[PDB]
């Protein structure tokens, strides 16, 4: 019905360079998506509220672009929560499967 | 809601059924649709069941064909949990959660939840 | 806007309208060529968005409620509202489109109030938890912010037709001189000669 493609699965590397988040879905949208951030041991919480905007509680760290069929993000800075993993979630197509994340590998 | 009741977890063997639930009090249902999603440790999460607001029509998931029977209320507002001939699919962690006023979505903050074991 | 007289150096010089910005052509070198058609619109839209009301760019007002043609000339005027569009107690009557099928056309107007079907199911009458009404309101209140304060957005467009001009500058006109050998211009004739 909905595939969502999340990742080449490269992009474990060192988090210099800041790097960002390559969630792929070429289909129809209404560029209603939002982002969730996960730590093994943590229930994960939401990011983005509408599109490409940051919700109460959250500083400017994240902020999205993109819109119809490709999303992304820029990171600003080099933190101690960077070493986690992050999740791709579309809101419309109510049978609504969801992305997989990826995993990071320091060097 | 700023906050929400946490649920609780089961340890029922294969072929049988779980009952568990994840209900607030004080709480407008109309606004803030429920939603549940699977934590899967592995392949990742999927949506199971939304209810609606004010009462009314429900939806079943792409993989459930009434397989998690879905009985729920509008006058206790009742969250729940029901379903038969249980599998090895349901290691995973369930979450009671709600999205945004609006029937679309526009945001959802997630509860703590409770993991299920599956062991025959 | 037709058989007109129309001054366009007052709106440049009125100092308090905010974006006295657009494409094609100049205001100032405008009033030297004739024109025979003028067409307006008017909206209102809120704060931080007046951005993308130009071709060629996305958005949501852009690609859903109005849109301009590749070849648009014409220019956009917008200004705030503060007192008359923002009170207290909220206005309703101030909605935007959220849902259509395709991408849009330039210039044509949809009053489709019928509720926008999203999957396979059909939607007949009340809400299907899927086929949205695709109008929503504005939350109008003394205390918003920049982004959210609504601005009433005013665009016009210009073209030529094989009709008859209308509107020139109208270039307004000097003093009488009497009895000097000038340069006596007019409605069609040029020359020079002495007036009595």
């Amino acid at each position: 019905e909905i595939v969502l493609t999340q990742s080449p699965a490269t992009l474990s590397l060192s988090p210099g360079e800041r790097a960002t988040l390559s969630c792929r879905a070429s289909q129809s949208f209404h560029n209603y998506l939002a982002w969730y951030q996960q730590k093994p041991g943590r229930a994960p919480r939401l990011l983005i509220f509408d599109a490409s905007n940051r919700a109460t509680g959250i500083p400017a760290r994240f902020s999205g672009s993109g819109s119809g069929t490709d999303f992304t993000l820029t990171i600003s800075s080099l933190e101690p929560e960077d070493f986690a993993v992050y999740y791709c979630q579309q809101r419309f197509n109510w049978p609504l499967t969801f992305g997989g994340g990826t995993k990071v590998e320091i060097k | 809601e700023v906050q929400l009741l946490e649920s609780g977890g089961g340890l029922v063997q294969p072929g049988g059924s779980l009952r568990l639930s994840c209900v607030a009090s004080g709480f407008t249902f109309s606004s803030y649709v429920m939603s549940w999603v699977r934590q899967a440790p592995g392949k990742g999460l999927e949506w199971v069941a939304a209810i609606s607001g004010s009462g009314g029509n429900t939806y079943y998931a792409d993989s459930v064909k009434g397989r998690f029977t879905i009985s729920r209320d509008n006058s206790k507002n009742t969250l729940y949990l029901q379903m038969n001939s249980l599998r090895a699919e349901d290691t995973a962690v369930y979450y009671c959660a709600k999205e945004g006023t609006y029937y679309y979505g526009s945001g959802s903050f997630w509860g703590q939840g409770t993991l299920v074991t599956v062991s025959s | 806007i037709s058989n007109c007289v129309a001054d366009y150096s007052v709106l440049y010089n009125s100092a308090s309208f905010s974006t006295f910005k657009c494409y094609g052509v100049s205001p100032t070198k405008l009033n030297d060529l004739c024109f025979t058609n003028v067409y307006a619109d008017s909206f209102v839209i809120r704060g931080d968005e007046v951005r993308q009301i130009a071709p060629g760019q996305t958005g949501k007002i852009a690609d859903y409620n109005y849109k301009l043609p590749d070849d648009f000339t014409g220019c956009v005027i917008a200004w705030n509202s503060n007192n008359l569009d923002s009170k207290v107690g909220g206005n309703y009557n101030y909605l935007y489109r959220l849902f259509r099928k395709s991408n849009l056309k330039p210039f044509e107007r949809d009053i489709s109030t019928e509720i926008y079907q999203a999957g396979s199911t059909p939607c007949n009458g009340v809400e299907g938890f899927n086929c949205y009404f695709p109008l929503q309101s504005y939350g109008f209140q003394p205390t918003n912010g920049v982004g959210y304060q609504p601005y009433r957005v005013v665009v016009l467009s210009f073209e030529l037709l094989h009709a008859p001009a209308t509107v020139c500058g109208p270039k307004k006109s000097t003093n009488l001189v009497k009895n000097k050998c000038v340069n006596f211009n007019f409605n069609g004739l040029t020359g020079t000669g002495v007036l009595t």
